[PDB]
C-alpha cells in the first residue's frame, strides 16, 4: 500500500529500505503502514 | 546497524 503523507522509502547504504518521515524530520528501518 | 539520519537524505 502506499505510504502516509510525509513518507518516503530508500534503500541504505547495506541495502536494507530504510523509512522517511518527512513530516517530523526523522527515519526508521520500521514500516510505518 | 542504526538507519540512515535524516540529514543523510
Amino acid at each position: 500500500g502506499f505510504l502516509p503523507k510525509g513518507w518516503e522509502v530508500r534503500h541504505a547504504p547495506n541495502g536494507r529500505p530504510f523509512f522517511i518521515d518527512h513530516n517530523t524530520k526523522t527515519t526508521t528501518w520500521e514500516d510505518p503502514r | 546497524e542504526a538507519p540512515p539520519s535524516y540529514a543523510e537524505v
